[PDB]
């Protein structure tokens, strides 16, 4: 049962285009040519073409025929090819899919799930690797969830597509085929908006999501030789966040620190910090440190090294808050 | 040097978009070929709707400015291009309309009440009751335009045989959903009717600033499909349009384009200074001869259809239904933010559930 | 100049201890019982 | 000279039109019209067509007509009818001229300001009054500038005009035209990432930007009557944040709130909390709170008034960190 | 039931565009009129050129393989329709070019070795020599087209005598970026040519997919300006066509769509596409006795102004060029974080201060 990230996501569509009748894959190259990353291959050879199908290359199209289809019924997962893409539907997925329910009293609904993979690391052209979880992460009505590891990716998307509210599932690059984890076939979900402990610690809470996951867990190592216990926190949703869980792991370090590829001024480092300090307050012993790449546009392929945040940057910021 | 035929070219596109009429501003049938087919009753009843429909603008004005009603979009003078061709779809064909589409939507099932606490900005007008196919009207221009060939997608993949038909204004067709909509239409070959209401002004921007291409209906092209130009004050015309372009989209044939040329008697909307924006007025009298509700009374009578009598009770009876949709709009309960925050989701994530009960308290007592 | 952050505040505020009479071993925070008792 | 907002936003395009031929103002209705609010009146007869003119109903066309501009050396000053319009133009304001000069590594550059009014209270049909300066604040390249009064509103116009990078202008609606003040007539700038200090107060520090000011100021006077002295500090630049100010600011009362229109997963608010957590957190006598509106889309019309943050809420979350 | 005459429209509009050809496949005139005016030894220039393009496209692609150089889009196939149309500019005009684009800014006036710059990723690929009017590829699809209206009207306002021309392809033309763009340029009345090269397919979706449009020249109509269809394999053909638009608006008679029908033998992208999943292998070698290099040998052989002898002198000439772009490229100076920092803004803002320090600090050691 040995899956890597991109088995289990496109085990996952598998079986939901089996389950339910009402589930539709669409997008640009997702056809014939079963994607740019291989994701949705073998599906329409087995589905047919009348549920997986390729469109003309408009992603404010792709997403006004979404919410189009949701009316009549249907469960739309369209794809945006990346993720750095998504300006061009800025208005079909925030001023249209994620405030139809509200707009109609609870009339009609969404039933949609957009894929779409971002994040740095593997050298892309401009525009392609940007992290821009944050933008949508603002727009009430709508859900972001990120995976880290084949297990959670399955899980997540099969809820994701199940649910029946907008959300934006983003998978990233560098964790599409670049390790392997068991995996159980069949169905199965994992609650949205739930946060997983991934390493348990009692020192400092490090909380991460996407890749910086498996930088956190791997300065967590390296921090154990030194006497200091890291305990480690994939949110897995970025929106809404599993505050219990964050709180709950806080309330017994008294430390923590968040990370994110993201700029500084991007990403939704702010948010749990905000909400750390207004709930956790009287149980801090230091001040809430942030982990982040420089306020610069996303980097040329060139410099991805000296600009990403890497485990080392977690190593150091971890003790500056240790010895505070 | 060598010269290209782009002159000529201009030429030949125009002569395929003729103007498409079927009763002159005198009432007079000036294309039998294309006559439609329509019993007597149908005809009083297409009457009855778009006298009743310049009574409800004239209405709506009225109560606006005395703050009985909200954000308002004036129709007088557009009822040939809405009321006709709503008259030629069916109770299962879907309509996604636009901000000044208020009386398509009234008379596809949505209920007059309904319709003014849209204005006031009251969700439980939005709120459209099951089996009464409509979107409530579309603020962001063009964006219903690719909700239309999602919809109709959806149709032709059920084997629905019914159509889904969208509006938008001549300043519309400049913005990329316009064309992104009308060609992923195209594509799928789906079951849409676009209609395109050129009423000269975007605003205050005259159509000939938003393009130098001389119709509007020409923008087809870009898609490749059919598209025309037709009459927006001659009813039977705006009717024969969409019921042609019914059929051929139930047949599979595809999506049709259809360019209305009407006017508007009254003010952009009701919002700001725009009931005092500059107004050409000798460029109102002009168009005012050319009245849909003139030239149908003509035919009509002409017919021994239509009396004086019959009107001032369709004025009497639009005067008092209205005056209780607005009586019923005071009735329904005020709104508080447990209601606006309920129908955010069908299950409430953690930030809004703790929310809800902050609300809760700080509304009972 | 006054340096105990955050809980260290309240603790002090709500045993009626002004946190300027204590001497810090870390900027209190339970060096303020030491002072409650002598 | 007695001005109104609006007023002192008219006569700084004006003086910016008069010394640099460079400059032009574009959009929806801003020409023969002079705009929906006025805005730009009478400036089209006095400078030419060729300075002052109106464009096809597209925003995306609006924004990259002022990029094209730009790179043949203008300082285009392009408006957004509303705010909330700017889903439309997303790829070329953040996707395009916030990242040129980085592009062209300092070859070409974007000397360009947006305009846009924003806010609610005025009882305006849907997407007219929502707050998305949340959005742009994300996008390393560009800032972004909220004025509350004529006097700030015209030394900033002109401040921002003359930068060489872009630039968003938003324009509280329910601000242009509440109140007249003294303006001085002629050319003057304020600082673009200054904040300043409308009230001086010595027990707690209330962030506010926008119409949330006036707000504050409302709730201060409240404060008074009961012997709490409030310092109430309008931020006038969210991007770039003027920390120093702030800082300092709470450093000397030891409480602090922040104030925003936009709903609580929205803003800039988060941001804040979060700066101030990590650089005076030691000298915070208790957590530092937010007040802001609830997390739904904007509401309908009818509900504004108990959906909106007003001064009372103000008050009571003030009351609430001084007995913390 | 009356009908409407559809069937007759979509053909009558799409008979305004034949394919505008001049030299056929075995190097033939077929089409003497429009024969541009080039001397011999323009004829050779633009020959050379072409042949050094082609060994510049398999020179990448070998180099890429080898990690020596990164993101590459193959273009052997388009030369005519790439080189052919740079040819008809001259050093005044504005280039908007697509990430497929990088042979026109190359012949513009940006060295070779800064292309090779921009494939790799580094900063000072981007950084064009003052002089040359050139933008560095764009990658998002659309966003050079509403750009090239800007950059059009700019150069109106000034006065100059110069154009902007930008390239896209078949798939470019159904975003909502390409409609804006003709239309705002056409609305205005500004200096631009718009290219399109349809070569078929937009990665792995072939164009009869995107739209039903018989031809993509004809999506100029929705515009209301000029549009022509040319031989993209015919090196002549695209010239004059570029010469004529050119002409046309320097003389302010506004934009004009050019559609180029080519070819392009390689892989979409050097990242991982492969052909065989989405294209025939004998459709591969339908267009591959369509290449533009050997008709316009033929045409040259034939005038014996061409000799395998001028042709390898070329091909070393190129090689060499290739050998030295690529030491100037590993010799520049790797980026750091300040150099990203600097590059930001004219002044920097108090967040980029503290961490300029920051990384000031990090990069010392
Ligand atoms: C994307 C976008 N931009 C701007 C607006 C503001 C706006 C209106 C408000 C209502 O949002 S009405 C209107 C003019 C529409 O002119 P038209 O297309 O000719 O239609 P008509 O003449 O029937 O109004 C604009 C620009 C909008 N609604 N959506
Ligand atoms: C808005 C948008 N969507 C998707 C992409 C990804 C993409 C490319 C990468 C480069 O981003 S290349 C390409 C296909 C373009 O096909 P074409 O227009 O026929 O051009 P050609 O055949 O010359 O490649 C897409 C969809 C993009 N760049 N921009
Ligand atoms: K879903
Ligand atoms: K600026
Ligand atoms: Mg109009
Ligand atoms: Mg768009
Ligand atoms: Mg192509």
């Amino acid at each position: 049962a040995q899956m890597t990230m991109v088995q289990a996501i496109t085990d996952a569509l598998r079986i939901e285009l089996k389950n339910d009748p009402n589930v539709l894959i669409f997008g640009e190259d997702v056809g014939v040519n079963g994607g740019v990353f291989r994701a949705t291959e073998g599906l329409q050879a087995e589905f047919g073409e009348d549920r997986v199908f390729d469109t003309p290359l408009a992603e404010s199209g792709i997403g006004g025929l979404a919410i189009g289809l949701a009316l009549q019924g249907f469960r739309p997962v369209p794809e945006i090819q990346f993720f750095g893409f998504v300006y061009e539907v800025m208005d079909s997925i925030c001023g249209q899919m994620a405030r139809i329910r509200y707009r109609t009293g609870g009339r009609y609904h969404m039933p949609i799930t957009i894929r779409s993979p971002f994040g740095g690391g593997v050298h892309t052209p401009e525009l392609h690797s940007d992290s821009l979880e944050g933008l949508v992460a603002q727009q009430p009505g709508l859900k972001v969830v990120i995976p880290s590891t084949p297990y959670d990716a399955k899980g997540l998307l099969i809820s994701a597509i199940r649910d029946n509210d907008p959300v934006i599932f983003l998978e990233h690059l560098k964790l599409y085929r670049s390790f392997r984890q068991e995996v159980p076939e069949g169905e199965y979900t994992i609650p949205i908006g739930k946060a997983d402990i991934k390493r348990e610690g009692k020192d400092i809470t490090i909380i991460a999501y996407g890749a910086m996951v498996h930088e956190s867990l791997k300065a967590a190592a390296e921090l154990e030789k030194e006497g200091i216990s890291a305990e480690v926190v994939d949110l897995r949703t970025v929106q809404p966040l599993d505050i219990e869980t964050i709180i709950g792991s806080v309330e017994k370090t008294g430390r923590a620190i968040v990370v994110q590829e993201a700029q500084r001024q991007a990403g939704i480092a702010a948010n749990v910090v905000a909400e750390i300090n207004e709930r956790a307050i009287l149980s801090l012993e230091a001040p809430v440190l942030r982990v982040a790449a420089p306020d610069t546009v996303y980097p040329f392929a060139q410099a991805e090294s000296v600009w990403l945040p890497n485990f080392k940057d977690v190593i150091e910021t971890a003790k500056k808050v240790m010895n505070f | 040097t060598f010269q290209f035929p782009f002159a000529e070219q201009l030429e030949k596109v125009a002569e395929q978009f003729p103007t498409f009429q079927i009763l002159n501003e005198e009432g007079e049938v000036v294309n039998e070929e294309a006559m439609p087919e329509l019993s007597d009753e149908q005809l009083k009843e297409l009457m009855r709707r778009m006298v009743y429909t310049r009574i409800l603008d004239q209405r709506s004005i009225s109560l606006n400015r005395q703050g009985r009603l909200g954000f308002y979009a004036p129709t007088a003078g557009q009822e040939a291009s809405q009321i006709a061709s709503h008259f030629a779809l069916e109770k299962e064909d879907f309509i996604l309309p636009g901000y000044r589409d208020v009386p398509q939507i009234i008379w596809h099932g949505l209920p007059l009440y309904q319709a003014f606490l849209f204005s006031r900005g009251h969700f439980h007008g939005n709120q459209i009751p099951e089996g009464v196919n409509v979107l409530p009207p579309q603020i962001i221009i063009g964006a219903q335009y690719i909700q239309a060939a999602g919809v109709a997608l959806g149709l032709k993949m059920r084997g629905k045989k019914a159509v889904a038909i969208t509006y938008t204004g001549d300043g519309g067709t400049s913005q990329g959903d316009f064309y992104e909509g009308i060609n992923f239409a195209g594509a799928f070959k789906a079951p849409a009717i676009f209609v395109v209401q050129n009423n000269r002004f975007a605003i205050s921007t005259p159509v000939e600033k938003q393009t130098v291409a001389k119709t509007l209906a020409q923008k087809a092209v870009a898609a490749g499909i059919p598209g025309i130009q037709v009459d927006g004050m001659d009813p039977l015309a705006v009717y024969a349009a969409v019921k042609a372009a019914r059929e051929r989209a139930i047949n599979g044939e595809g999506p049709t384009l259809i360019e209305t040329l009407c006017f508007r008697y009254g003010p952009h909307t009701m919002s700001g200074d725009d009931p005092t924006r500059y107004r050409s007025k000798e460029l109102e009298n002009e168009w005012a001869k050319k009245d849909p509700l003139v030239r149908f009374r003509k035919f009509l009578e002409a017919k021994g259809l239509w009396s004086e009598e019959e009107e001032n009770n369709v004025i009497e009876q639009a005067k008092e239904e209205i005056k209780e949709a607005i009586k019923k709009a005071d009735e329904t309960p005020k709104q508080k933010v447990t209601d606006l925050i309920s129908i955010m989701f069908e299950e409430l994530p953690f930030n809004l559930k703790e929310q809800y009960e902050i609300y809760k308290e700080k509304e009972s007592k | 100049r006054v340096i105990a952050m955050p809980s260290v505040r309240k603790y002090a505020r709500e045993k009626g201890v002004d946190i300027r009479l204590v001497q810090g071993t870390g900027k209190n925070g339970r060096v303020l019982k030491e002072d409650i008792d002598a």
